[PDB]
Order: C-alpha cells, then sequence, then structure tokens
C-alpha cells in the first residue's frame, strides 16, 4: 500500500514522425533527394553510436530509427562529450563525410566536405555546452580555428577531473 | 522559535528523536502547531516510527521463518516485543500530545482535520502492532479517530486542499488494512479520487493523487 | 554466549546498530578470541554506530560554517554540533576500550592482530577529525601508533593484497592527507600498496579490487 507524502506510425513531430514498428520508433517520412539523404545516412550501424531499426518504401517512404528518451544536447557533461567525438571519429574513420542531432538514451548514452567540416561545426555546438578546464576551452578554438582521433585525445587530457576521500566501505 | 529551529536542524543532521523530543516542547505550550511546525512534528514522529515499523516487519519476519530453531525462536520473539514496546512507546507519546494539545486548541478545519488524521493514523501503526483483544479495541479506537476527521473535511475544506487528500489516503490504508475491507477502501479513495478530478497544491495535490490512483488498483 | 551473536545478527537485519554495538561489546567483556565472521561483526556493528554519528556531525558542522551570518543560529548550531561531538567521542572511547583491553591482548593470529590494529587505529582517526585542541594531536599520534604497529605486523607474516592490508593501507593514507595533510606521503602509501597488489594481484581477487579501486580512486582525488 501507500500513505500520504512527508513534508504502425504513432505520434508525429514533423518528414518525421514517431512509429510502432516492433515497437516504439521514429519514422523518418524531394523524392530522389529524400533517397539520396538515405542511403549516406543509413551507411552508419554496427556501433553503439547512430543505430536503426527498420526501414520503408511505401506506401510513404521512411526510414524506422530506434527511439531515444533523455536529455538531448538541445533538449538538455564531458561524459557524452567524449562518446559524441569518439562517434562523430569513428564514422569519418570509416570515410563517412557529414559536413552538417545528438540525443540522450537512458539520459546516458548521446545518440547522434571533410571531417573536418563536422568539426567545425562541432566546436560551435562543444562551445554552447560549456557556456571549467581550461583545456576543453583551447581544443574548442583550435578545432574552430584537427584530426578527430586528435580530439579524441584532446578530451583523454581533459579527463584529468576525478569532493572529500572514502575509507574502507562499512560492510 | 528556538525549538523549531533546533527540530529543523536535528532533521539536517537525521537525528529524528531530537526532532520530535523539542517539537513535543512546543506542542506542549498550548500553542497552535503552525503550517510549518505541523509538518516538523509531522515528519519528526514520521521517521521515529517508520523506524520502528520497519524494524518491526523484519524481525515479525524472522519470528515466522523460525519455525526450525527452538530457543532462537524465543529471542526473535523477545527482540520483537522489545521493538514493538519501543514502537508503541513512541506511538503513545505522540497521541498523548495530540489529545492534550493539539485537537483542543485547533481552530482551523485543517487544523482539526491534521490533528485527527494524525491521531488515525497513530491507533493504525498501534493496531498492527497490536496482537488481539488490544487490536480491537485500539482499531475501534483507530476508526472513531479517523471518521472525525473524514467528517469534518467533507464540507469544512476545498476539493483540492491536500489534507482532503492526504485524509482520503490514509483513512482508506485503515480501511483496506486494519479493517481488512476492501471496499470500503476503494469507495473512500475513489471518491476523493474522482472529487479532486472534477474540482482539479496543483504540484502538492497531484503527488499524492498517484498514490491515490495506486491504491484504487492494488485492492 | 552464541546467543548474543543472534541478537546481533538480529539487529542488523532490522537495522538497528545501537543494540548490535552494545551486544558484541557485551561479547568482547567475555575476553575470548572473537571468530573469523564474529570479528567482522564487531566491526560493522561498531562500523555503522559510528558512521551515523560522523555524518550527522558532519552536516551540523557545514551549517555551522554556513551559518557564519547569524549569531543564535551558530550558537544552536555550534551547541548541536558540540551534542554529535560527544556522541562521537563516547564511542569512540567504547570501542578503543574494548580493543585495547580484551581484543589487542587476546590478538593471537596475525590477521586478528593487524585487524584490530588498524581498527584502534581506524577507531582513533575517527577520533582525530572531531578533536580540534591538544586533543587531536594527541589522537594524531595514537592514530598514527596503531596504524604503524597493524602496517609493519601486515608486512611480516600478511600478504600484500589481502583485503585487510589493503584497507588499512587505504585508511592510514586517508589520516596522512585529511588528518595530517600529507598528500605525498598520502599518495607513496596509497600508490606503493595497490602496486604491489597489481604484482600479486592474480572471491579471493574480488574483495581486494573493491579496496582497490578505492585506493585507486583515492589518488586520482589528492593528484588533482
Ligand atoms: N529516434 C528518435 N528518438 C527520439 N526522438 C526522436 C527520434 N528521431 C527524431 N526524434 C525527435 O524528432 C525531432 C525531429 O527533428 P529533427 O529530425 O532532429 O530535425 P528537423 O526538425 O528535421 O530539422 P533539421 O533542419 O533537418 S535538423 C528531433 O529533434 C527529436 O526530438
Amino acid at each position: 500500500s501507500s500513505s500520504a507524502p512527508n513534508v504502425t506510425v504513432g505520434q508525429r513531430i514533423g518528414t518525421v514522425y514517431k512509429g510502432k514498428w516492433h515497437g516504439d520508433v521514429a519514422v523518418k517520412m524531394q523524392l530522389q533527394a529524400f533517397k539520396n539523404e538515405v542511403g549516406v545516412l543509413r551507411k552508419t550501424r554496427h556501433v553503439n553510436i547512430l543505430l536503426f531499426m527498420g526501414y520503408s518504401t511505401k506506401p510513404q517512404l521512411a526510414i524506422v530509427t530506434q527511439w531515444c528518451e533523455g536529455s538531448s544536447l538541445y533538449h538538455h557533461l564531458i561524459d557524452i562529450a567524449r562518446q559524441t567525438a569518439q562517434g562523430m571519429d569513428y564514422l569519418h574513420a570509416k570515410s563517412i563525410i557529414h559536413r552538417d542531432n545528438i540525443f540522450l538514451h537512458e539520459d546516458l548514452t548521446v545518440k547522434i566536405y571533410s571531417f573536418q567540416s563536422d568539426v567545425y561545426a562541432f566546436g560551435i555546438v562543444l562551445y554552447e555546452l560549456m557556456t571549467c578546464p581550461k583545456a576543453m576551452k583551447r581544443l574548442m578554438a583550435e578545432c574552430l580555428k584537427p584530426l578527430f582521433p586528435q580530439i579524441l585525445a584532446s578530451i583523454e587530457l581533459l579527463a584529468r577531473s576525478l569532493h572529500r576521500s572514502a575509507s574502507e566501505p562499512s560492510l | 522559535n528556538e525549538l523549531v529551529q533546533k527540530a529543523k536542524l536535528a532533521e539536517q543532521a537525521e537525528r529524528y528523536d531530537d526532532m520530535a523530543a523539542c517539537m513535543k516542547s512546543v506542542t506542549e505550550q498550548g500553542a497552535e502547531l503552525s503550517n510549518e511546525e505541523r509538518n516538523l512534528l509531522s515528519v519528526a514522529y514520521k521517521n521515529v516510527v517508520g523506524a520502528r515499523r520497519s524494524s518491526w516487519r523484519v524481525v515479525s519476519s524472522i519470528e515466522q521463518k523460525t519455525e526450525g530453531a527452538e530457543k532462537k525462536q524465543q529471542m526473535a520473539r523477545e527482540y520483537r516485543e522489545k521493538i514493538e514496546t519501543e514502537l508503541r512507546d513512541i506511538c503513545n507519546d505522540v497521541l498523548s500530545l495530540l489529545e492534550k494539545f493539539l485537537i483542543p486548541n485547533a481552530s482551523q478545519a485543517e487544523s482539526k482535520v491534521f490533528y485527527l488524521k494524525m491521531k488515525g493514523d497513530y491507533y493504525r501503526y498501534l493496531a498492527e502492532v497490536a496482537a488481539g483483544d488490544d487490536k480491537k479495541g485500539i482499531v475501534d479506537q483507530s476508526q472513531q479517530a479517523y471518521q472525525e476527521a473524514f467528517e469534518i473535511s467533507k464540507k469544512e475544506m476545498q476539493p483540492t486542499h491536500p489534507i482532503r487528500l492526504g485524509l482520503a489516503l490514509n483513512f482508506s490504508v485503515f480501511y483496506y488494512e486494519i479493517l481488512n475491507s476492501p471496499e470500503k477502501a476503494c469507495s473512500l479513495a475513489k471518491t476523493a479520487f474522482d472529487e479532486a478530478i472534477a474540482e482539479l497544491s496543483y504540484k502538492d495535490s497531484t503527488l499524492i493523487m498517484q498514490l491515490l490512483r495506486d491504491n484504487l488498483t492494488l485492492w
């Protein structure tokens, strides 16, 4: 019990919309351009990032993708900023050039011409998130004014931060 | 307002005995606890009974599962009564201040409702603690305690005021558990959940309506 | 005899330890040798009865600092801290009295001697964290001495990856940085202690890991 206190296609957004194919999903509802962006976007897979859950062609061509529930980049620190750099870095490594989005799943896993073009915009996104170590600011400035594997190493150096001590556990 | 500040402080440290103990004093003055001192005495004694009721629910469980051992069950029972005695001792300490100091000084409808509901719960805890004929007398004391509150607040307070739901939530919890009569339990909550929805503080109200909702799907 | 252990367990399932500690010290007065897990009962029984008072002391003191912009509240907040201080001091002096009187003197086994001596050094440290005047200084040495005696005994006979020795070096280190403010000596002890275990690290490995992660996480805290 408990006493008083103390003290299928579903929802739509856009084209984009929600879905229900084998569970709640997102449906990415011109046609030639839509297919082209589908082909480039559909490449991402085989990672913890940029995951899909289905596809559609008719009666309305669309892409079914896995859902996400969390404090997205705009919807909402370093724990994800590593993920974003890694995911874009890994996709860049596989030779997908984006030159262009970040949504939190479980509130912990943030899900997302040349590589540097994506670097330029990522520096701006990182800057807004941070506005703290000075290394974070220096990395963002360098990107706006390096190789993504170098940016990932830059985050590693930014991982120096890790109050109060902690004794043997009370058991 | 030294006692309240000390109690505010004993809450921050999580020393709940001192919470109530210095809160008893301002009640003993014959004053009408404000909307804050009401809550401070409320959390003060709630945590003191939550602990013993939480210990009792453990020791009682052990006493059931100790069918094997013979002397071991003796100690397990011996300790249980030690908690119940600690549980009862705090309860009598709260009801007494209730009847002597709070309800007599009560003037507002929320004041009377709060203190009788407080009287109602502190007889429902005693009911579970009670074993036999005491259960009958104490539960009979329990039913009267809540009922006075319920008939006060059926008309002397707005349909959405939190205590009206707080009276609805626990009065019903007394209905199902102690009386073993879910029918009255769901009837009270459903009426209570219904009249608020029609009348639909808001953030406060929805905090407990979920418990009103869960009770309805519980019994 | 065996009944007291049963009641202490019955007080660590009800999560009421003031009786668990009270029953355990009663077993201590017997003067016999606490068994492998009867000793552990005493540690957790007393480890929780103290931890409750320390954190209660922590917030109250923190309020005293935050409430520097007043008089009556600070007087009462200071007064309430002195109440948590005194309660804690009593519990400290109770455990130590058992250790030096009954447990340490009969600590025949090496593992037991390091366990108690570390525990004696440990429960001395709790006394130091609250003690301010020269009492802190007196407590600082006795924490140091007892920490050290266990520290030496552990090296002589005990393995370098045992949970106690690791917990001893994790605790001793916390004394260095917190009570003494010598992070150089803290990290040297913490770093050396877990470094040695890693060399010989290879159920037995799991427990050492939980302390070791505590050891290493402590280090990263102190470095920066
Ligand atoms: N798989 C998904 N899980 C959860 N939310 C999603 C998912 N796919 C899309 N959304 C939401 O739907 C919104 C639709 O907007 P977006 O597709 O991100 O951008 P857009 O509105 O199409 O405009 P642009 O210019 O193309 S970025 C997103 O901002 C998310 O909030």
